[PDB]
């Protein structure tokens, strides 16, 4: 909810100072392994893990909007953090997945 | 020259401006009444479609024609004093075009208006293929922040630091020309402002290990050296000691967004008593900080209301 | 990255630090996540609540296997939303582990 604060008050103040806040901030998570995968062998098959952890700033985009600029800048850490999570319980998830099915077959 | 037309063509305007209690009613409506109350004012003039695109749209075409228009109604020492708060918004729309001949981006995605620059003098820059070329279809309107370009663009061709080096460079350029065009209330707001970037810089940089000198340019109030360096370790007691300006209600506030929305606030109320100036600069100074503040309050209003956010999260921030 | 959502939500995720490529084009946004997926170059994958494929069958069958994952559950929109929490319990229990 507190990622979504500034994002979405900052869409009609944003479509012109999308540009802005972009250039201040940490550059793009990269498209071919940007978030730190694991490889872990484990009963109920080798199922591999990850953590969703990387750069992207806060706090620290110069000009632009006041309040919500920064604080859009801010926000990116509150997916990051958030995903790390459902990073590791959905890939649980195919592991006990293997158990269950195996044990009443 | 002169403003003896043009204040009278901006008071007939100022009978159009949005009160308190519009944004009053506002709040209390869902979209679908929103939509039905907008219409009635002069931004709901140039609205084109309900949902969103076209609410941030009806409102800049608005700003393009009532308060754009502005400079080219006035020739020579009239428009360098209109100019340099027009400038304000040229600069939104030059940072965003410089990034995008830079990056290689599309010309869209930006903010356009007509100001001071023209629609014509942003595309033909943006079809230039040579920093320098690009700098010189910018120099024909001419003001303050083509000379503020120009000094940086010869220092460097890195995107971050052009955008920095000239911000700070045009408010430098611009307190020395406003100092010399004279008058008590534009003097009184310039320093306020100066104050406010000051404030600013040190926020948005905050922590960056950084020189807090690189803070403070001249125009200031009662801020220094100093406070900067405190307040960019992280202290807040800075803002505790601050008084006798109007920044005092900044005091025993420590929350990025309370500190930033009281500047705001501040510089609105600067302006909203240049009316007992109304003579030269004074009365246009106030009704640009006014419809400014308007317009981003039915944006604020229009995106509460879509998405069925909480009421105070913004029922505070329509209001100072 | 890519974060498939709303069109208005999917906008604050394109923001830099993140890289995202959302927007509905379908009820499940199959138009897009498909065809996205399929080259598996974007370091991770997410399909929001305010969509979720109700055929995630017809996904892996695509994709043809993942050692990323795909589908993480962001709410997709904010209305002061937290049903995601026995929502997300509940989907659990029902596809696997013990019934009720």
């Amino acid at each position: 909810q507190a990622a979504k604060e500034a994002y979405a008050a900052l869409l009609l103040a944003q479509a012109f100072d999308g540009p802005e806040v972009v250039a201040g901030a940490a550059l793009g998570v990269p498209p071919l392994e940007g978030v730190e995968a694991e490889v872990e062998n484990v009963w109920g098959s080798k199922v591999p893990r990850l953590k969703a952890t990387f750069p992207d700033g806060a706090l620290l985009s110069p000009v632009g909007t006041p309040a919500y600029t920064l604080e859009a800048s801010r926000a990116f850490r509150r997916y990051a953090e958030a995903l790390i999570r459902v990073a590791n319980t959905e890939t649980r998830l195919k592991k006990i997945g293997e158990e269950i099915k195996k044990t009443t077959r | 020259d002169d403003f003896a037309y043009l204040n009278a063509r901006v008071r007939v305007r100022r009978g159009t401006l949005l009160k308190e209690s519009f944004f009053q009613e506002a709040l209390d409506l869902s979209f679908a009444d929103f939509l039905r109350l907008l219409s009635e004012t002069v931004y709901g003039g140039e609205l084109a479609g309900q949902g969103l695109p076209d609410v941030d749209r009806a409102v800049l075409r608005t700003q393009a024609k009532l308060v754009g228009d502005l400079p080219r109604l006035v020739t020579g020492e009239a428009r360098e004093a209109v100019r340099l708060l027009l400038l304000r918004n040229d600069l939104h729309n030059l940072q965003a075009l410089l990034r995008a001949k830079a990056t290689g981006r599309p010309f869209e995605e930006v903010l356009l208006l007509p100001g001071t620059l023209r629609e014509e003098v942003w595309r033909q820059a943006y079809e230039a293929q040579d920093p320098a070329g690009m700098a010189q279809v910018l120099a024909v309107p001419g003001h303050p922040l083509a000379r503020a370009l120009r000094a940086v663009l010869r220092e460097t061709q890195d995107l971050a630091r052009v955008e920095a080096l000239l911000a700070k460079r045009f408010f430098e350029d611009v307190a020395k020309a406003a100092k010399g065009l004279d008058q008590p209330a534009l003097r009184d707001y310039l320093a306020l402002e100066v104050d406010a970037e000051n404030l600013r810089t040190a926020f948005k940089l905050q922590g960056s290990g950084l020189a807090p000198d690189a803070f403070f340019l001249k125009g200031g109030r009662f801020v220094d050296r100093v406070r900067f360096a405190r307040l960019m370790e992280g202290d807040y007691a800075v803002l505790d000691e601050l008084s006798g300006t109007p920044f005092s209600g900044l005091s025993g506030v420590r929350d990025l967004k309370a500190l930033e929305r009281g500047l705001r606030c501040v510089l609105l109320k600067e302006a909203k008593k240049g009316v007992q100036d109304p003579l030269g600069v004074g009365l246009v100074l106030a009704y640009v900080k006014e419809r400014e503040w308007e317009a981003v309050r039915l944006r604020l209003l229009a995106r509460r209301a879509y998405f069925g956010l909480p009421r105070a999260q913004v029922e505070e921030e329509v209001v100072c | 990255m890519a974060v498939i959502a709303d069109p208005e939500t999917a906008q604050g995720f394109r923001l830099a630090g993140l890289e995202g490529y959302g927007a509905s084009s379908a009820e499940e946004a199959q138009s897009l996540l498909e065809t996205l997926v399929e080259r598996g170059g974007y370091a991770l994958v997410a399909v929001d609540e305010a969509l979720l494929p109700d055929p995630e069958r017809a996904v892996e069958r695509l994709m043809r296997g993942r050692d990323l994952p795909v589908l993480l559950p962001i709410a997709g929109l904010k209305e002061a939303f937290q049903g995601h929490d026995v929502e997300g319990y509940m989907r659990e229990l029902v596809r696997k582990t013990i019934g009720f």
